[PDB]
């Protein structure tokens, strides 16, 4: 309106508006080892060591049958502990990402002052924020004037 | 013997539902521990009225909040207006001891916070910079020294002496609690028959 | 949406003045507040 | 070393860096110092606030600043057997045993 009141224009051959660009979060890593994320290599190596130990135990049991059942039950509940812990961890950070609400509105960007936002200086965006009467874009104008440089 | 079949089926049934209930309890506990966000930045403490926050009393920090228009900073301003006699302290060390003892947050100079965290390991800096200003030397109005002071500050900045002088002066967690129990289970598995 | 005024009428100039009048007063903001208003029934609230 | 003065350093008793009164409009400390020219300079770390800059002159800045949040590191989480067997009660554990 300032440019139109200063000088004449032609017909607008197309109609457009101001919208918001954000970086798409590429926090997903390769599916391989993705289910190993809840798993722990270090505890994975420790479980490998535990299996080796159970094997050596069975070996000495004959080269040093209630004791075989005791060893198998101990190893079985040990693997059940491993399975329950891994399933709990995997469902935990599976529910981390799906409970997250990302940015989908300008009002969310108006509330979120951690993520910086702005536009080109001496453009029509700051002109519209100067002539903004809605309090959301007024707070946008107050934020971009606060981080003036 | 169908009695052994009944006993084995009932035993598998209750062992599986105890294992499933323990897995569900551990998943709920880990999901609550993950949902408990420990980050207490500027957008976090805008609505977190349980944690006290503030600054040194009648300083330049809420003077910036006196003229603040951002709604997060307006929330900080209204919270320090509501609890003005409590969360505001006269010196820096009173707020430092309030942070160390009570559930308190303190908003002050980042260089002082950097020096304190250099000299004390018990404190952290979270978030970033709320504002962005500089240190101006206090001069009278229309001062003839102030032009020479500005020229000397420009000369010392181009010499870089202030930057190196400020450089010298005033600068497995829960998974770790798992394999110990597995090693103890290995110890009890060794002490069976061999 | 607009008004189908006669051609050359001063109603077009009155509407042109009124556009800047409502933009400087924010009449679309209170129009959105008053008449595009939830008179009951808010948006899709997720019940668990 | 730059300007060549015999600098005299002494203390104030006003107890503040400078703040205008809420109902009187009166400053204190360094601001009333440099209004009345009681001393030529006040070498203190002072932010370039426009309320103070509209009263007294300010020099160009030499180092930046920023209001930052101060907090601690209250992290425990001892990695033990009790933390491993946490989400069920031990009375339930011995009853299952
Ligand atoms: C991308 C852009 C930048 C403007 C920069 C300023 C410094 C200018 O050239 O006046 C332009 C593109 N055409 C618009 C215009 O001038 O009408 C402007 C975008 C905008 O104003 O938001
Ligand atoms: C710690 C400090 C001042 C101490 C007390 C306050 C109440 C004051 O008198 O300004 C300084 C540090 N530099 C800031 C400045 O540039 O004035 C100021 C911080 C503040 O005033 O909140």
């Amino acid at each position: 309106y300032v440019r139109e009141k200063v000088i004449d224009f032609s017909k607008p051959f197309m109609t457009l508006g101001i919208s918001i660009l954000y970086r798409k979060p590429n926090g997903t890593n390769p599916g391989v080892f993705s289910f190993l994320n809840p798993l722990s290599p270090d505890i994975w190596m420790y479980v490998l060591l535990a299996y080796l130990g159970v094997s050596v135990v069975l070996f000495v049991i004959a080269r040093f049958a209630l004791s075989t059942r005791i060893v198998g039950g101990i190893w079985w509940f040990f693997t059940l502990i491993i399975i329950s812990s891994y399933t709990a961890n995997l469902a935990a950070f599976l529910t981390v990402e799906r409970m997250e609400s990302p940015i989908d509105s300008a009002d969310d960007l108006a509330k979120q002052t951690k993520i910086e936002y702005g536009a080109v200086e001496d453009g029509a965006t700051m002109t519209f924020f100067k002539k903004s009467k809605i309090s959301t874009y007024d707070k946008m104008w107050a934020f971009m004037s606060s981080r003036r440089q | 013997a169908l009695s052994t079949r009944i006993v084995g089926g009932i035993w598998w049934f209750f062992t599986l539902i105890i294992i499933s209930s323990y897995t569900a309890n551990l998943a709920a506990f880990l999901t609550v521990e993950r949902m408990e966000s420990p980050i207490d930045s500027a957008d976090d403490l805008a609505k977190q009225t349980k944690i006290e926050y503030g600054a040194v009393e009648d300083g330049a920090t809420m003077t910036f909040f006196k003229k603040s228009k951002i709604s997060t900073y307006d929330k900080m301003w209204a919270f320090m207006s509501s609890r003005r006699q409590s969360v505001l302290v006269k010196s820096n060390e009173e707020g430092i001891q309030r942070v160390l003892t009570s559930d308190y947050a303190f908003l002050m100079e980042s260089t002082t916070i950097e020096f304190v965290t250099q000299r004390n390991c018990n404190l952290t800096q979270i978030g970033g910079l709320i504002d962005s200003k500089g240190y101006g030397v206090g001069t009278p109005m229309g001062s003839p020294y102030r032009d020479k002071i500005t020229i000397a500050i420009l000369q010392l900045q181009e010499e870089g002496k202030l930057h190196m002088m400020k450089e010298k002066w005033w600068r497995v967690q829960n998974i770790g609690g798992i394999f110990i129990v597995l090693a103890a289970g290995l110890v009890l598995s060794v002490f069976v028959a061999v | 949406y607009g008004v189908g005024t006669p051609m050359g009428s001063p109603y077009r100039d009155k509407i042109t003045i009124a556009i800047l009048q409502l933009q400087e007063e924010g009449k679309l903001h209170m129009m959105k507040e008053k008449w595009w208003r939830g008179n009951g029934c808010p948006e899709e609230e997720s019940k668990e | 070393t730059i300007l060549g003065f015999t600098y005299e350093i002494r203390l104030v008793e006003d107890g503040k860096y400078g703040a205008q009164d809420d109902v009187n409009g009166q400053w204190n400390g360094m601001v009333r110092e440099l209004i009345d020219h009681k001393a030529d300079l006040a070498v203190a770390p002072l932010a370039i606030t426009y309320v103070r800059e509209k009263v007294i002159d300010f020099s160009k800045p030499f180092m930046t600043l920023g209001i930052s949040i101060l907090y601690r590191k209250p992290n425990g989480t001892n990695p033990g057997v009790f933390s491993f067997l946490n989400p069920l009660s031990p009375d339930i554990w011995m009853y299952v045993l």
